[PDB]
RNA sequence: GAAAUUGUUGAAAGGGAAGGGCAUUUGAUCAGAC
RNA sequence: CGUGGAGGUCAGUGACGAAGCCUAGACCGUAAGGUCGGGUCGAACGGCCUCUAGUGCAGAUCUUGGUGGUAGUAGCAAAUAUUCAAAUGAGAACUUUGAAGACUGAAGUGGGGAAAGGUUCCACGUCAACAGCAGUUGGACGUGGGUUAGUCGAUCCUAAGA
RNA sequence: GUGAACAGCCUCUAGUUGAUAGAAUAAUGUAGAUAAGGGAAGUCGGCAAAAUAGAUCCGUAACUUCGGGAUAAGGAUUGGC
C-alpha cells in the first residue's frame, strides 16, 4: 500500500519536526542550576 | 533465519543451560519452523537438537 | 524542479537531485567540488577509485587540520581524504543522472557533469551530556544535493563582430591620405 | 487589563549568574522557565504605561 | 592470466608477529596470514578454513606457533562476480613439525 | 518568503587585516537629449 | 521627514496585478526621506486639509526566535578479547547458527525477590527518528496475546504512634 | 583445588563475549615497570616509592595503672623424595 506508507512517511517527519522545536524551546536556559557550587576555588592571596 | 527464539525454548525443554544447547546448523531452515514447545520436542528426539556433553573436570590431580 | 543557476541548453541536459540526506554537508561539498566539470564515465571510474584508496578527494575548503597525505599531490594540494560515504551518495546520483540521459536519447559518451552543487539541508537535533550536569546540541548536518550532466558541444564557432565606426572630420581625411599614397 | 503581564512569579536572578538583571521566571522543566519576566521590554511581560 | 593452482608454503609467523601487542596476535596472524597469501597467487580474496582458524588459535591469542604449513588453492570464482575472478582458499596441513620443509606444487587430481 | 548565514555560476582584487574620505585613470554600466 | 488608527476630500489607485519583498538600474531633496523602471507576488491601498497615539533603535552582561566563526576540530581511550566459516540480506567489524579462544569463578556478570517502574513480558510485521559507529538487531516503532488460588500475600491483631 | 580463610589466584554448573573500529608506534602524557656507583646530598616536610611480611623454633629491654608493653628489638629454618 502506497497510500498506507506514504501517511506514516508524513506523520513522522511532522511529528519529528515538533520534537526539534522543543529542543530548542528548551534549549536556552537548560543549563540553568540555581545553587551550583564551583568545585573549584582559588584562594585570594594577600597579606594585610 | 534468526534463532534466538528456539535457542531459548530447547534450553528449557531440555532442561539444561543454553549453552550446553546445540542445534544443527544445517537444518537451520527446518528449526525455524519450531516457534512451538510441542514442535522443539520432536526435533529432540528426532535428534536434529542436541544436548553438548557438559566439559570436563577431573578431580584426577588432586 | 527549479535546480540553481544553469548556464545550459535544457533540452540536451538530464538532471538528478537528492534531497535531506543523510551525508555531512561539508564533507559532499568537498567531493562534489572534485567531480565538477570532468566527462562522466572519468567521474565514476574516479569515484570507484576513491572507495579503493587509489586517489583521493583533495579538500580544498574545509580542511582544517585534516592530515597530509601524498595521494593530494595529484591536484597540487597536500590535504586529502576519502569520504566513504559522500561518495555513495554522488555515485548513487551520477548513476541516476546518466540514466534520464539516456531515456531522454542523447549521447552517454558525450556526457560530462555541468553544474553540480551541495547546499545544506535542516539541522536534526540530538543532545549530549556533559559534565557538571550539562547539555549541549548534537546535530546531523544534512544536505541537498543537485547535479546536472551535459552532453558536450565544442560546435560553436560564432563570428560577431559589430562595427559601428565614430570617425571625426580629421580622421576620415587622413585615412584619405594613406589610400592616395597607394599603401 | 490590569492584572496583564502580573499573572506570574518570576524573580530577579541576581547578580552572579551572568545574564541580564531583569526578573526571570522560575520553575523548570518547560520551555518558560528562565526566560524573561514583567519589564516592558520582555516577551510577554507588562507594557509601557498600561493604558487606563 | 591465471591457472587454478595448488601449492604448499611453509610461512613464518614468529618473523611477521615480532613485537607485537599480545592481547592482538592471534588476529595478527590472520591479517598476516591472509597478507602472505596475496602476495603469492595475487588473487586479493581469501577465504581461510576454520580448522586453519583452529591451527592458529590452538594457542590462545598469546602463543601463535612459530612456523605453520599451509595449503593455499587459487579457485575459480562463482555467480555474482565478485571484482575478482579469482579466488585464494587456505587451509592447514597436518605434519609432525613444520621445520625444514620448502614450498612443494601439490599435483591435483 | 526579508536578514544573518550557505552553495553554484559570473566579475573583480589580494607581499603581516579589511573597511572610509579627497581626486582622477582603467573596466563595467546608465539617464538626459531633439 | 516618517509610522499605526480617526473625520473630510481627490465621483483618487487596483486581478489589463493592490500591498510586501529584491535590485554595485534612473531622478528629486542639505538631510529625515520621496519618486520612477525591472523582477518576484496575489488583495487590497495611497495624495492632500485636519484629528489621535501603545509612533521612529545599534547598543541596556536588554527580551524572544534564528544563524555563524570556532570546526569536519575537541572528542568517541576504566571494567583483559576477539577470530574463522555459513545462513540472512540491496547492504554484515556489530544479526542468527556452528567452530574456536576467552572472562564472571558460588561475597558471581548465576537463580530468585523487597521498594520503585508500569506492559518493559511474549509473538508476528518493521527500520523514518532512537540505540553519541553500524544495524537485517533491540527494553525502538506497528498489530495483537498474556497474569487463573479455601491453603502464597493483603484482609484479621496489636506496637511506637495517629 | 590451593590456603588459617566467604582472602587472592585457576576451573566446574549457569551466564555473558556488550561497552565505535581499522593502520602505524613521534613528542608530551595517564597506568605499570627496571636501573650501574652513592644512599635523602632532594624537598617546607623521606611527600611518592622501596624495604619488611606467612608459619615453626629460639630470644625479647626501659618503663608500667602490674593488666601491659610484645609480633618489642634480634636471630635460625622452610622444596622434592
Ligand atoms: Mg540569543
Ligand atoms: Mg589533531
Ligand atoms: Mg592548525
Ligand atoms: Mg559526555
Ligand atoms: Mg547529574
Ligand atoms: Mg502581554
Ligand atoms: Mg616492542
Ligand atoms: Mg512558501
Ligand atoms: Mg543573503
Ligand atoms: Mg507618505
Ligand atoms: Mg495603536
Ligand atoms: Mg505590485
Ligand atoms: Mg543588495
Ligand atoms: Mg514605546
Ligand atoms: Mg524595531
Ligand atoms: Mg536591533
Ligand atoms: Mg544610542
Ligand atoms: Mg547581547
Ligand atoms: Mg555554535
Ligand atoms: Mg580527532
Ligand atoms: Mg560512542
Ligand atoms: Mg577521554
Ligand atoms: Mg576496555
Ligand atoms: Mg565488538
Ligand atoms: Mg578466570
Ligand atoms: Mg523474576
Ligand atoms: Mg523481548
Ligand atoms: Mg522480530
Ligand atoms: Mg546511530
Ligand atoms: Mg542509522
Ligand atoms: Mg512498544
Ligand atoms: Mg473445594
Ligand atoms: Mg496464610
Ligand atoms: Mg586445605
Ligand atoms: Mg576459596
Ligand atoms: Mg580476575
Ligand atoms: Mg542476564
Ligand atoms: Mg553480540
Ligand atoms: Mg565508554
Ligand atoms: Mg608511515
Ligand atoms: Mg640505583
Ligand atoms: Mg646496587
Ligand atoms: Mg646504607
Ligand atoms: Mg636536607
Ligand atoms: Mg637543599
Ligand atoms: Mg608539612
Ligand atoms: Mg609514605
Ligand atoms: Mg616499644
Ligand atoms: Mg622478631
Ligand atoms: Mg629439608
Amino acid at each position: 500500500d502506497k497510500k498506507g506508507v506514504q501517511t506514516q512517511q508524513r506523520v513522522w517527519q511532522t511529528e519529528r519536526f515538533d520534537k526539534k522545536r522543543l529542543d530548542k524551546r528548551s534549549a536556552k536556559f537548560v543549563n540553568n542550576q540555581p545553587h551550583y557550587r564551583d568545585q573549584l576555588l582559588q584562594r585570594e592571596h594577600h597579606h594585610h | 533465519a534468526n534463532l534466538r527464539t528456539q535457542k531459548r525454548l530447547a534450553a528449557s525443554v531440555v532442561g539444561v543451560g543454553k549453552r550446553k544447547v546445540w542445534l544443527d546448523p544445517n537444518e537451520t531452515s527446518e528449526i525455524a519452523q519450531a516457534n512451538s514447545r510441542n514442535a522443539i520436542r520432536k526435533l529432540v528426539k528426532n535428534g536434529t537438537i542436541v544436548k553438548k556433553a557438559v566439559t570436563v573436570h577431573s578431580k584426577s590431580r588432586t | 524542479a527549479r535546480y540553481g543557476a544553469t548556464s545550459t541548453n535544457p533540452a540536451k541536459s538530464a538532471s538528478a537531485r537528492g534531497s535531506y540526506l543523510r551525508v555531512s554537508f561539508k564533507n559532499t561539498r568537498e567531493t562534489a567540488q572534485a567531480i565538477n566539470g570532468w566527462e562522466l564515465t572519468k567521474a565514476q571510474k574516479y569515484l570507484e577509485q576513491v572507495l579503493d584508496h587509489q586517489r583521493a578527494i583533495p579538500f580544498r575548503r574545509f580542511n582544517s587540520s585534516i592530515g597530509r597525505t601524498a595521494q593530494g599531490k595529484e591536484f597540487g594540494v597536500t590535504k586529502a581524504r576519502w569520504p566513504a560515504k559522500s561518495v555513495k551518495f554522488v555515485q548513487g546520483l551520477l548513476q541516476n543522472a546518466a540514466a534520464n540521459a539516456e531515456a531522454k536519447g542523447l549521447d552517454a559518451t558525450k556526457l560530462y557533469v555541468s553544474h553540480i552543487q551541495v547546499n545544506q539541508a535542516p539541522k536534526q537535533r540530538r543532545r549530549t551530556y556533559r559534565a557538571h550536569g550539562r547539555i549541549n546540541k548534537y546535530e546531523s548536518s544534512p544536505s541537498h544535493i543537485e547535479l546536472v550532466v551535459t552532453e558536450k558541444e565544442e560546435a560553436v564557432a560564432k563570428a560577431a563582430e559589430k562595427k559601428v565606426v565614430r570617425l571625426t572630420s580629421r580622421q576620415r581625411g587622413r585615412i584619405a591620405a594613406q589610400k592616395r599614397i597607394a599603401a | 487589563s490590569e492584572k496583564a503581564g502580573h499573572q506570574t512569579s518570576a524573580e530577579s536572578w541576581g547578580t552572579g549568574r551572568a545574564v541580564a538583571r531583569i526578573p526571570r521566571v522560575g520553575g523548570g522543566g518547560t520551555g518558560r522557565s528562565g526566560q524573561g519576566a514583567f519589564g516592558n521590554m520582555c516577551r510577554g511581560g507588562r507594557m509601557f504605561a498600561p493604558t487606563k | 592470466l591465471k591457472d587454478v593452482v595448488t601449492r604448499e608454503y611453509t610461512i613464518n609467523l614468529h618473523k611477521r608477529l615480532h613485537g607485537v601487542s599480545f592481547k592482538k596476535r592471534a588476529p595478527r596472524a590472520v591479517k598476516e596470514i591472509k597478507k602472505f597469501a596475496k602476495l603469492h597467487m595475487g588473487t586479493d580474496d581469501v577465504r581461510l578454513a576454520p580448522e586453519l582458524n583452529q591451527a592458529i588459535w590452538k594457542r590462545g591469542v598469546k602463543g601463535v606457533e612459530y612456523r605453520l604449513r599451509l595449503r593455499i588453492s587459487r579457485k575459480r570464482n562463482e555467480e555474482e562476480d565478485a571484482k575478482n575472478p579469482l579466488f585464494s582458499y587456505v587451509e592447514p596441513v597436518l605434519v609432525a613439525s613444520a621445520k625444514g620443509l620448502q614450498t612443494v606444487v601439490v599435483e591435483e587430481d
